[PDB]
RNA sequence: GCAGUGGGGAAUAUUGCACAAUGGGCGCAAGCCUGAUGCAGCCAUGCCGCGUGUAUGAAGAAGGCCUUCGGGUUGUAAAGUACUUUCGCGGGGAGGAAGGGAGCGACGAGCUCAUUGACGUUACCCGCGAAGUAGCACCGGCUAACUCCGUGCCAGCAGCCGCGGUAAUACGGAGGGUGCAAGCGUUAAUCGGAAUUACUGGGCGUAAAGCGCACGCAGGCGGUUUGUUAAGUCAGAUGUGAAAUCCC
RNA sequence: CAAACAGGAUUAGAUACCCUGGUAGUCCACGCCGUAAACGAUGUCGACUUGGAGGUUGUGUCUCGUGGCUUCCGGAGCUAACG
């Protein structure tokens, strides 16, 4: 599956965190909520860097809280 | 403005209430492809585009002893809550007597219009 | 069923109800034409409510049906297609113990109901002993061979001869037997009763 | 009746005699009983006549009596120590009274 | 002919110099069934007087449903006062379904199917004065082409 | 754990019959094991079916009741006549179940033939055949169904409004009547009406209801034209959406 | 000037009203609180819907037109009624 997010953090090494968000219809009143959440995307390249809107797909399980990795930036940077 | 389609509507309603010969409105295909149905089903003479730099649509009301020819019309589907009826939830207004005007991907039309075509739409508002 | 006397019910609903010697000027309702009690001469006084209750009251007291299937068979004409109204008379006229009333074999739905219990009429050949039996078109009553001998259905078919039947039927005195043409209409039932009252008060 | 029960046993503590309302006035006959349920509440004691002691112990039906406030129940005659009322030729449904032979 | 039909009848009190002074009311409903009815509300001292006088009045004020077998129109929703009346038509087989103020006067209006209902105020006075005016605003395709 | 005992509670059962049938474990098989289950018992706890009779029978018994005592009412209702004849008795007596073995064939495939059953001697069929339990609640209004007597704000009734202090259809009895019927009532518990949280369906100056004001974060919402993407939204196809249930 | 309060009166009693005194307080500086029929008891912005009359202020071809502000009377309409 393939999610796209913000580069929230760059703090750890090899690791950035996609805050990823989306829209939903409420069960009862059916206005569109906002949720988001954050994954722990691979980054041995440490190639993205804060700011950065990219794509996240389904990988083999890195580590137990990584279980996704960096396909492809869309924009350069929104901070 | 924040419902364009709504404004339109009201400044119709407003104006025919005064018994206007003829009302402006800021134009937009939207507008004119909902002024096209309330012309040919008879809520309205015609309209025209006018304006020196700004376009607007000059609608042009006409009116009957005893009652006015656009008794009601409302805007049902609003931008805070948008409406969509299936083929068979086309309600049918004043039981034919009055229409309503849907925005399907067949394009803009009445529930008769609409109902034949086979298609359903967000119903844009009541008349 | 209710098991009692019935010339008093005639009098309670106002109308002449067939129960047995209606025919006869001895029908209480001949003599005094006032329901029974110490209380049935004072003027009374009915409310809507009172009108559509003894209104389905004298139609279920004709055929002398509990109040529940009564109910039932309601339900049921609601349920299907067509007037309810005209639906509910053609369920009611379907009971097999109506059927026999009507065809002759029983001076009255009450005896008929114990010709049936009695085995003493068949359907279609085999026999059925249910007077709460729904009676099809094209569908013959006939009397049992055996009982073609007792001398009540050697009575009432006698009488039968030269009587006429309802057009939605017809019986073979010679052969004692019956036939269900089709379902009667109100048009072809001449029942002092007032359809659109009994649907009223079953509404609520 | 706590657990919603349609009846509750209990052991009754006094049986005196109350005074009705404004618009009445009698000599009803109550008692205090303790339920299982853990309450000490005041049932009155239908019937022209009782037998109800100390130590009773009766079932407890549920019924406010208008005139007298406080008194939301109803003694059941028939039942444990409560015996039916004597010479009931009437509703002997009620007071717990066998038909006579 | 025209048939006659008791909507309903009240006491009707009020105090006076004097005492109390009883009249009255009536609500008649008169309709030959072939489109068209009449609501008549008159008083008297005496309940016959009413009922009487009130069929006069209701004979005075009449309606010309225009019926289309044995249903309406269209739709309706007259609001009287604080009471609210809903018409629409139906298929036949349906039966008159409304309660007995509304019902009646549909009766004898030759309604022979109809689905309604009452909304806000439930007085028998103001739902049949809102059912009459209901009757009234209902308009045919002819009545409207010729209108327009 | 099954049945059962004692204790608890308003209250809930035979320490019964049986494996042949169906299914299961083991065995090549024969076969063994199997209170799993198939049944019977107890209890109107519920549901449906049936009976306590049918036809006849006085301008109209007796008795009770009312009376302007003229009479009226309970009534064709009972008695009585005729007919059928649930129980009970006699006889017959069920479906629900083939192989192992033996013969032919190579004791293989296949074919052929023989022996054996709980509930039951019950269901059902035939014959005989006696009229052969009914009760409970209610009758002031909502609720359909009335008088007389007793009592007398006393005794008592009561869901609410109330009723009773000497004429009470609401107290008790009786006659009568209504409802229902082996059932009938009572008590407890669940549902809508409530558009009284109102998404469909609501309100806020005085009936309940704008926070005292400002600034401002998050959040929510956002003007006109064009292009890309197209996530939301919409459309077609396909997979999934167990059985049963519900609907026809 | 005036709670509390000191006395004199009134009264059936007056630990009120009336009359004579009178402390805190009322006044100033600094610190404290957060409430109120903090009421038009009906928050801000934009668009639309007859006019008449009085007033403040700018402009205009100024016995009148036009823009902003402050009142009153009122079309349609709104409100249970008042409005």
């Amino acid at each position: 599956r393939t999610l796209q997010g913000r580069v929230v953090s760059d703090k750890m090494e090899k690791s950035i965190v996609v805050a990823i968000e989306r829209f939903v219809k409420h069960p009862i009143y059916g206005k569109f909520i906002k949720r988001t959440t954050k994954l722990h995307v691979h980054d041995e390249n440490n190639e993205c860097g804060i700011g950065d809107v990219v794509e996240i797909r389904e990988c083999r399980p890195l580590s137990k809280t990584k279980s996704w990795t960096l396909v492809r930036v869309v924009e350069k940077a929104v901070l | 403005m924040q419902d364009p389609i709504a404004d339109m509507l009201t400044r119709i309603r407003n104006g025919q209430a005064a018994n206007k010969a003829a009302v402006t409105m800021p134009s937009s295909k939207l507008k004119v492809a909902i002024a096209n149905v309330l012309k040919e089903e008879g809520f309205i003479e015609d309209f025209k585009v006018e304006g020196d730099t700004k376009p607007e649509l000059e609608l042009t009301l006409k009116y009957f002893q005893g009652k006015a020819v656009v008794e009601s019309i409302q805007r049902v589907s609003r931008p805070g809550l948008r409406i969509y009826k299936r083929k068979d939830e086309l309600p049918k207004v004043m039981a034919g007597l009055g229409i309503a005007v849907v925005s399907t991907s067949k394009g803009v039309m009445t529930d008769r219009a609409a109902r034949q075509a086979g298609l359903g739409g967000e119903i844009i508002c009541y008349v | 069923r209710y098991l009692g006397p019935k010339l008093k019910l005639s009098r309670r609903e106002g109308t002449d109800l067939f129960l047995k010697s209606g025919v006869r000027a001895i029908d209480t309702k001949c003599k005094i034409e006032q329901a029974p009690g110490q209380h049935g001469a004072r003027k009374p006084r009915l409310s809507d409510y009172g009108v559509q209750l003894r209104e389905k009251q004298k139609v279920r007291r004709i055929y002398g049906v509990l109040e529940r299937q009564f109910r039932n068979y309601y339900k049921e004409a609601a349920r299907l297609k067509g007037n309810t109204g005209e639906n509910l008379l053609a369920l009611l006229e379907g009971r097999l113990d109506n059927v026999v009333y009507r065809m002759g074999f029983g001076a009255t739905r009450a005896e008929a109901r114990q010709l049936v219990s009695h085995k003493a009429i068949m359907v279609n050949g085999r026999v059925v002993n249910i007077a709460s039996y729904q009676v099809s078109p094209n569908d013959v009553v006939s009397i049992r061979e055996k009982a073609k001998k007792q001398s009540r259905v050697k009575a009432a078919l006698e009488l039968a001869e030269q009587r006429e039947k309802p057009t939605w039927l017809e019986v073979d005195a010679g052969k004692m037997e019956g036939t269900f043409k089709r379902k009667p209409e109100r048009s072809d039932l001449s029942a002092d009763i007032n359809e659109h009252l009994i649907v009223e008060l079953y509404s609520k | 009746a706590l657990e919603a029960c349609p009846q509750k046993r209990g052991v009754c503590t006094r049986v005196y005699t109350t005074t009705p309302k404004k618009p009445n006035s009698a000599l009803r006959k109550v008692c205090r009983v303790r339920l299982t349920n853990g309450f000490e509440v005041t049932s009155y004691i239908g019937g022209e006549g009782h037998n109800l002691q100390e130590h009773s112990v009766i079932l407890i039906r549920g019924g406010r009596v208008k005139d007298l406030p406080g008194v939301r129940y109803h003694t059941v005659r028939g039942a444990l120590d409560c015996s039916g009322v004597k010479d009931r030729k009437q509703a002997r449904s009620k007071y717990g009274v066998k038909r006579p032979k | 002919e025209l048939q006659e039909k008791l909507i309903a009848v009240n006491r009707v009190s009020k105090t006076v110099k004097g005492g109390r002074i009883f009249s009255f009311t009536a609500l008649t409903v008169v309709g030959d069934g072939n489109g068209r009815v009449g609501f008549g509300y008159g008083k008297a001292r005496e309940v016959p007087a009413a009922i009487q006088k009130a069929m006069e009045k209701a004979r005075r004020n009449m309606i010309n449903v225009a019926l289309n077998n044995g249903t309406l129109q269209h739709p309706v929703k007259g609001v009287h006062t604080g009471s609210r009346v809903f018409m629409q038509p139906a298929s036949e087989g349906t039966g008159i379904i409304a309660g007995g103020a509304m019902r009646a006067v549909l009766e004898v209006a030759g309604v022979h199917n109809v689905l309604a209902k009452a909304y806000g105020s439930t007085n028998p006075i103001n739902v049949v004065r809102a059912t009459i005016d209901g009757l009234e605003n209902m308009n045919s395709p002819e009545m409207v082409a010729a209108k327009r």
